[PDB]
């Protein structure tokens, strides 16, 4: 997730586009990547699957895959490009762009230290817990009896216009098998999938009702688009960008398939037999999914409440691939918009956002850092009126438009095992293809309404999701004042001090170096801490994935000139003292793999077994 | 002080109108579903430009012209009106019967002069009248100083205009089509903007061209003809199709008119002349010639053609009655078009993805609140025909790259011959000039003849019992 | 242009050519902003803006939305009075384009289907029945000059009442006429309503309130004792000429009206005698069309006594009314118990008291379509009569902004006058606390106490000064 | 005629099963069947049928034929004239024609017949079941101007005849762009 998951997967990529060689910042100019079309070939498999039979030590298997997705994926590309006969085009001239480039980083040195017993690291890793929190300490006396206990009690619900079979109401357990963990943070497992689960996770409300399409919600959306396009974007790119639209192209099509991976291009092709034409697939028809896993953050709060339950909303496997083939345009043209002082996170790494942000921040600078999250986006439609304005300004085509607007109105929910039908109004978050691109979109809006031209004299200005940071703003009566015209719990800001205040951006610190004196961004060590204190189902063999990304997460911690840094902003965030012993706790855990194996403990099974 | 012309109001023609004219300000103004309504929005705004240089209390004279469209202009005009066509008994009944109703009603309009006029010539052909006469442009024997012609392609130019400067005419007008496809000995071509196709005599059975008709057929492989044939070459003979009109024209006398900048007229008196183009619009011209007494500088015999959009000649297969044969189409491209293509010639591109490319650069869908429309470029119907000589000119550029020959010799060797190489396409791009060569010096005009009455006995009763009322 | 400001008090001067209505000066929001010397009023700038923009086209069009904020100029006035002054002008110019666009954006576009503008047809410019009727080619409101095209009707169409203030501005005074403002306060219908019904003068015209005010005193006095006493009414004397002037002036229920309204009416009648202004300021006021915050609402005042004796209208349930909204000042002598009334699910059927008169205008619609065979008409503004009946409609008990605590919605539960109260509020409710423990003040003292402050109220009228 | 609700047919062809005027009946079929006189030959005759709305009319193709007349034409007899035909007024099948008559014979004559299409014309050859025996003849209709613009893109390959119905129910269907007022509208009949 953005920029690294547990597993080192993340979301952002590994390339660097934006470093140069030269001690100054230099303008560039946009390229485009080619690809590889892919091409069939039937003789070269029935040969080597024969070769395969004879002799196959390590290579030669490697060569049947290779060449068995490698057909499946000219077949996609034959099948697909049929379906969307009435919108496919060809290619036009394309519109140059610039990007602006900045030197690469300097890093200090990094001295690892550790223990040697990992018995030893528990027993600190333990103390540490009970001094600082000692409810959560003394919670677990007994096994995980969470299922059973939740069946006791019965259910409450509440909904809003649905409707289920009060017959298969039923919750007894099932068999659970997992690993007793040795962390005494009270980690709760994840849920079984149940309707008692699903009803308690559809409880929320937002039956609210205003102007549809009439002339006063036009009125507040043609304000939004007025503040956004004079207060965060120049102009010498709009009139041209409205000559040339946007529209389905073959090369869109080659260069997405060509991206997928052996697994999901295999499940793409299995729904290929029986396949709809564009115009045929609905866009507001949505499946229901509940594997998850819950969210933890630190403090003293899941011992005393039982977490929601989270879902996802899926759209359809068709409408997410005909489509998907814009997004990259979509993201060149908003780059091109913006003022340079304006950033965001699409199409970076790590390492060329340490490099923006390296000369910027100094100690004694109020950073404003506000996130938009607690807002109910579902009460007003004027929301969904102005990502659409300005989705046509960019250069979208008409009759796609009308494709994507009916994904934004009226939209029906579906749970197959129960057969549990649901219905919401106007929503936001979904499981479609364009839902960080709006959700970026809105939180600038939001922001250059309130702050008016606060926001184009600035230093360095950063939105990704539904967070920013913007550099040398505090907080005074006139955006209470701006912001009061509705409510007041529309956003939640923070004021933040550079070496006394630590800022918070996507779950991470900013801190500025003292031996080299930049600006570099790290990890939470206490999200990662509580982690640990996870139970490990039984049968997941994915225990070395974890231990290169604490390894690399460690040497972060552990560089010369941010140790004094990182104590300080921990104490400043969660009132709490002595996490340099847990940073090296957490050290001579990932050394070795055998080290890694004191986490866990012997296996536990629960509602199973006829004996 | 605006100018009011047939057309509507979200037509894409009238941007191209107002170019052309930028003295004026024009204003639609639709009164009938008329189908070449942009052919006559042209020829009235000609008229008004030339009437506002034309120096006051000067006659005029107007050479095969229908007397009913200058009744209401306060010039004055002699207007030659001979016989010999299948339409002039229509345009002299309305003449007679629209000054008829017109007596009485209007002050200052010389009606009285006119009604006087017509009944004189009626009573004796021969006579000669300042407003009217029934001779032709040979055998009129009126003076004056300005010569007018207006959609005229049945006379010889160098000897009309020989007999007009002998009476002492110093200047002359012309409004037409555009002379240029002919010069390059052309099949078949189309004017799109004007909804206008011609086509030859021997290609009216064709498939696929603008103006054609046949019918469906199972094949056989055996059918004898007495004409041996085994040449297919343009002809005299050319038919035109305006609108829903046919028009019959000649080659020799359409050639004709491509006059060169400079010539000399040499007889029993001399005189000097020029030709100079002053609008142009998408194939219609204006053109202004001078002529002054003496023998004066020298000539080239040359003429040059300014193109501002594009125009394409290339070579088409077509099936005529049955039968594979070849030839040449002519065209005119916009200049938006031509300038967005100039990227994806610089490699070899075959005629399906040209045909793909030129569909998506050239319609687009418009909304207007609710409302959805469809605009178009240009004409859709010529896009294959287009497609393929972009392809063949592509081809064809990339060949000489590769066979560069040394500076300053011809290549001339196993025997003392030059090989020729093949062409296919003739592009000209906007922005280039082409030159043709033609004949400089006249010297024979001699073209004695003798003049008859063309007129008939019920004609005359017809009109003289219309123009019979007290008023 | 120039703004002077003689020793503490602003004068603005009309100097610019602009376009001016009266005599009140036009000018753009952002002017105001980019002015230190109007530091006074750029609370307005800011809520004036964000209501302008330039149109769009595409597939969601619209035109451009202009607003403009409207001062007072040419006279030397307080600068108190500059800022109220300003927000009575500016929100009328602001209220007559906004029904002008609403009428226009349906004759270009397609009306709404699944709403109520099917109640505005196009017409023929010929067949024209409607006395006023609204035009598309001018954009205005016109009786009859040929509106070509093809002519819009509808509900408002009928009276252009919004239109009828347009030209209100040209007469609008400016100056503010100095006089002793004195009022009587508390629930009325007690003595301020018979200090113009009893002892009222022969000079003084009954204007003040709704229409049903005006003609209620009238009727009360010719029946009771007489003085002939005519009746006009608020906005036909504000927005008609005024005739000759009152020598002295009675103005009930002045407080639900806006102070600057009141500023220009005091001064353009110019009144001889004192000018009193009753009606109580605890009440619904003239809310807001556009829901728009008012921020200038200063207050005139000469006196002080309130009424605390409460009438004979209150009960021991609004003993917390008396401590929520009142400090505690407002003691009773009602003899008035009635313990809490919910209406449960059948209680009392429609009679005399439980007349639906509903006190929430964002229920006054929703009303209609549940609660429908009962009662009929709203007395939320029309509230303070002599009524002796409320009823008021409930829907829910989460989300409700419209009423709550101190809200006036709410306030309306002590019935008008003294009289019959009840409200079908659903029986069993998540909080109990306003009809479990009201404060246990004095309930009533004596009916004697009552007989005092309609003497002494008026001996502030007349023998405090004449 | 698809705008106007009209369906003309020959005499021979009345009991044909995809046209727009026809009838049949159900059968199971046999082998072989005996005939009087030699057939081999299908050719239109003079007699042909039309039907508007629910009236029918029956023409012939002689006196069809005489009033398309050309541009230019003399009429030569006792007395002589000379005529012409324009075309005034076309919409979707109905033309209004305007003739003028002057007394006199000169002038030149050539022969044509000129018209202007507006709309798209079409004619194929079909195969059908006429009695139960199979035969083939010829088609002919018109098409919105609107269809025939936006094909021009599929055309420049072979394309399927089964391909090519599902792109004209698509754009068909499509030209409606709404449905909370004009419900579903067609700008093609589906037959
Ligand atoms: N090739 C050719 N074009 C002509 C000729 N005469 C007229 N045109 C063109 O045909 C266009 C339309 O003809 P009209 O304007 O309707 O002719 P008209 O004077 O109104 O009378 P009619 O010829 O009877 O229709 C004109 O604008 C001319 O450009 C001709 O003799 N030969
Ligand atoms: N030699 C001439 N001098 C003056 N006017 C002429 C002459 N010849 C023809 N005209 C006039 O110009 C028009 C053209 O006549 P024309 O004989 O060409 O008719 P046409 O048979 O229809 O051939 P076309 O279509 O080429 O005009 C006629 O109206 C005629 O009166
Ligand atoms: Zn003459």
């Amino acid at each position: 997730y953005i920029f690294s998951s547990d597993t080192g997967q993340g979301h952002l990529q590994q390339k660097s586009v934006r470093q140069t060689t030269l001690p100054v910042n230099i303008v560039e100019e946009v390229h485009e990547e080619k690809c590889y079309p892919p091409k069939l070939d039937e003789i070269k498999e029935q040969l080597l699957l024969k070769r395969l039979q004879e002799s196959a030590s390590t290579a030669n298997r490697s060569r049947y895959q290779s060449r068995k997705v490698e057909n499946m994926k000219a077949m996609i590309i034959h099948r697909l490009k049929e379906g969307c006969r009435l919108y496919l085009a060809s290619d036009t001239p394309r519109v140059p762009s610039y990007r602006i480039t900045y030197p690469a980083p300097i890093y200090s040195p990094s001295i690892n230290i550790k223990l040697s017993n990992p018995e030893t690291a528990v027993a600190v890793c333990n103390e540490f817990l009970a001094r600082n929190y000692p409810t959560v300490a003394s919670y677990q006396v007994t096994d995980e009896y969470d299922a059973y206990l939740d069946m006791v009690d019965g259910s409450e619900s509440c909904l809003d216009r649905a409707t289920f079979n009060p017959s298969k109401l039923r919750s007894y357990p099932k068999q659970h098998s997992y690993h007793a963990p040795t962390i005494r943070s009270a980690v709760p497992s994840p849920f079984q999938n149940t309707l008692q689960n699903v009803l308690a996770a559809a409880t929320k409300r937002n039956c609210n009702v205003t102007q549809m399409r009439e002339l006063p919600t036009m009125d507040s959306a043609a304000f939004n688009v007025e503040c956004f396009k004079k207060y965060a974007c120049n102009q010498e790119y709009w009139r041209e960008f409205a000559s040339s639209p946007i529209r389905v192209t073959t090369e869109n099509l080659t260069t997405y398939v060509t991206k997928l991976k052996g697994p999901k291009a295999a499940a793409l092709f299995a729904k290929t037999h029986n396949l709809l034409p564009l115009q045929e697939v609905p866009m507001d028809r949505f499946t229901m999914d509940m594997k998850r896993d819950v969210k933890v953050t630190p403090g003293t709060k899941h011992t005393e409440e039982r977490p929601k339950v989270q879902v996802i909303q899926a759209a359809e496997p068709l409408a997410t691939a005909y489509l998907c083939g814009i997004h990259r345009e979509l993201v060149r043209r908003l780059n091109a918009v913006l003022l340079p002082n304006v950033h965001t996170l699409f199409d970076m790494s790590a390492e060329d956002f340490d490099a923006i942000i390296a000369t910027h921040f100094k100690p004694g600078d109020a950073v404003l850092e506000t996130d938009i999250a607690s807002f109910d986006k579902s009460q007003d439609d004027s929301l969904a009126l102005t990502a659409m304005m300005l989705l046509e300004d960019l250069g979208v085509d008409q009759p796609i438009l009308d494709l994507i607007e009916a994904a934004f109105g009226e939209i029906s929910s579906c749970h197959l095992p129960t057969g549990t039908r649901f219905k919401f109004g106007a929503m936001m978050k979904s499981g479609m293809f364009l839902t960080l691109f709006v959700n970026t979109l809105l939180n600038i809006t939001i922001a250059s309404r309130v702050l008016e031209e606060r926001l184009t004299t600035s230093a360095c200005a950063a939105f990704i999701g539904d967070d920013n940071i913007i550099h040398g703003v505090v907080s005074d009566a006139l955006m209470a004042a701006r912001c009061a015209t509705w409510m007041n719990m529309e956003v939640k800001i923070i004021d933040a001090v550079v070496s006394v205040k630590a800022p918070y951006f996507c779950g991470g610190f900013i801190l500025h170096d003292t031996v080299t004196g930049t600006a570099c961004r790290v990890a939470d060590p206490l999200k990662r801490l509580f982690k640990l204190g996870k139970p490990l189902a039984a049968g997941d063999e994915q225990d070395e994935d974890r231990r290169r990304a604490l390894a690399d997460e460690v040497t972060r911690w552990q560089r010369t000139g941010l140790v004094t840094e990182l104590e300080r902003a921990v104490y400043s965030r969660y009132e709490v003292q002595g996490i340099t012993a847990v940073i090296t706790s957490m050290a001579t855990f990932a050394s070795s793999k055998e080290n890694f194996k004191k986490l866990r403990g012997p296996v536990v099974t629960l509602y199973g077994g006829p004996k | 002080d605006p100018v009011y012309v047939d057309i509507d109001a979200d037509s894409a023609f009238l941007k191209a109108l107002q170019r052309a004219y930028p003295m004026f300000e024009v204003e639609p103004r639709q009164v009938t579903p008329n189908d070449a309504a942009n052919a006559r929005a042209f020829s009235h705004l000609a008229i008004k430009l030339i009437e506002q240089e034309i120096d006051p209390d000067s006659t005029i004279l107007d050479i095969g012209s229908a007397p009913a469209r200058r009744m209401m202009s306060d010039r004055k005009y002699h207007c030659v009106c001979p016989m010999r066509s299948a339409e002039d008994p229509e345009r002299l009944a309305n003449y007679a019967r629209k000054l008829a109703s017109a007596a009485g009603k209007v002050l200052d309009r010389n009606i009285s002069g006119k009604i006087g006029d017509l009944q004189a010539v009626m009573a004796v052909p021969d006579t000669e009248t300042p407003t009217f006469c029934l001779h032709t442009d040979v055998s009129c024997r009126q003076r004056a100083d300005v010569a007018i012609y207006q959609d005229v392609y049945a006379v010889h130019a160098p000897t009309s205009l020989y007999h007009q400067a002998i009476k002492g005419v110093r200047l002359a007008y012309w409004v037409g089509f555009d002379t240029t496809p002919f010069m390059y000995n052309a099949m078949a071509g189309a004017y799109p903007s004007y909804s206008t196709n011609w086509a030859d005599e021997q290609v009216l059975k064709a498939k696929n061209i603008g103006l054609c008709s046949t019918d469906l057929t199972e094949g056989r492989r055996g059918k004898l003809s007495i004409m041996r044939g085994k040449k297919l070459e343009p002809c005299d003979r050319v038919l035109f199709s305006v609108g829903s009109t046919l028009y019959p024209e000649s080659r020799k006398l359409l050639k004709s008119w491509h006059l060169p900048s400079v010539f000399h007229l040499k007889g029993k008196l001399s005189f000097t002349c020029r030709c100079d183009t002053v609008v142009s619009c998408e194939g219609y011209v204006v053109k202004r010639i001078t002529m002054s007494p003496g023998l004066y500088g020298k000539t080239t015999g040359y003429a040059v053609t300014h193109h501002a959009d594009g125009f394409l000649m290339c070579k088409t297969t077509d099936t005529v009655d049955g039968e594979r044969v070849s030839f040449s189409v002519c065209t005119y491209v916009p200049a938006t078009i031509c300038d967005q293509m100039t990227g994806i010639l610089a490699t070899e591109v075959t005629p399906e993805d040209a045909q793909k490319l030129l569909v998506g650069l050239n319609q687009r869908i418009v909304v207007n609140g609710r409302t959805q429309r469809n605009t178009n470029t240009m004409k859709n119907y010529m896009i294959p025909v287009v497609a393929q000589a972009f392809s063949k000119w592509a081809k064809e550029c990339r060949k000489d790259m590769e066979d560069e020959k040394l500076l300053g010799v011809r290549e001339r060797t196993c025997l003392w011959a030059f090989k020729k190489q093949k062409t296919h396409t003739v592009y000209k791009r906007p922005d280039t000039q082409s030159i043709q060569k033609v004949q400089a010096e006249f010297d024979s005009f001699v073209v004695p003849s003798l003049w008859s009455s063309g007129l008939s006995i019920p004609l005359r009763t017809r009109i003289k019992w219309l123009l019979s009322k007290v008023p | 242009g120039i703004i002077e400001t003689p020793r503490g008090a602003i004068k603005v001067t009309a100097q610019p050519t602009d376009h001016v209505v009266g005599e009140y000066l036009v000018l753009s929001p952002q002017t105001v902003l980019r002015s230190q010397k109007l530091s006074l009023i750029h609370a307005l700038a800011e809520q004036v803006k964000t209501c302008t923009h330039s149109g769009r086209a595409g597939r969601y069009a619209v035109e451009a939305y202009d607003g403009r904020v409207l001062v007072p100029s040419g006279y030397a006035i307080s600068p108190e009075d500059f800022q109220s002054l300003s927000e009575s002008a500016t929100m009328v110019y602001n209220e007559r384009e906004f029904v002008n666009r609403k009428l226009h954006h349906i004759a270009m576009h397609g009306p709404a289907l699944n709403t109520d503008e099917e109640s505005y047809e196009l017409v023929r410019a010929e067949r024209t029945e409607h006395e006023y009727v609204y035009d598309v080619d001018q954009r205005r409101c016109c009786k009859k000059e040929e509106a070509a095209g093809l002519v819009l009707v509808g509900d408002l169409t009928n009276p252009p009442y919004h239109e009828f203030a347009y030209e209100g501005l040209k007469i609008r005074p400016a100056c503010p006429y100095k006089i002793a403002v004195i009022g009587v306060f508390g629930v009325p219908g007690s003595g301020k309503s018979a200090i113009i019904k009893n002892l009222v003068t022969r000079q003084d015209l009954v204007t003040s309130g709704k229409k049903e005010n005006c003609q209620e005193i009238t009727t009360d006095v010719m029946r009771q004792r007489g003085l002939e006493i005519s009746a006009r009414t608020v906005d036909s004397l504000l927005l008609n000429g005024c005739n000759r002037p009152v020598d002295v002036l009675y103005v009930d229920e002045a407080f639900a009206c806006h102070s600057g309204t009141l500023l220009a009416l005091i001064a353009l009648v110019r009144p001889r005698q004192k000018v009193v202004l009753c009606g109580d300021p605890k009440q619904c006021g003239f809310f807001n069309m556009m829901q728009m915050k008012v921020n200038y609402n200063h207050n005139i005042c000469t006196q002080v006594y309130h009424k605390s004796i409460s009438r004979r209208c209150t009960l021991p349930v609004t003993a917390i009314v008396s401590s929520l909204h009142y400090e505690g000042k407002m003691r009773t002598t009602n003899e008035y118990n009635k313990p809490i009334v919910v209406d449960t699910t059948g209680s009392t059927k429609p009679d005399p008291g439980d007349l639906v008169l509903t006190c929430f205008r964002g229920w006054v619609k929703q009303l209609q379509i549940d609660y429908r065979g009962h009662e009929v008409m709203t007395a939320a503004a029309s509230q303070g009569l002599t009524r002796k009946g409320v009823y008021a409609v409930r829907q829910k008990v989460n989300e409700n902004p419209l009423y709550a605590s101190t809200s006036e919605h709410v306030n309306v539960l002590l019935t008008r006058t003294e009289g019959k109260l009840v409200w079908k509020t659903l029986s069993g409710d998540p909080w109990i606390k306003t009809l479990q423990n009201p404060p246990k003040g004095n309930f009533k003292a004596t009916i004697k106490e009552w007989e005092v402050e309609h003497a002494s109220i008026m001996a502030g009228i007349c023998s405090h000064q004449m």
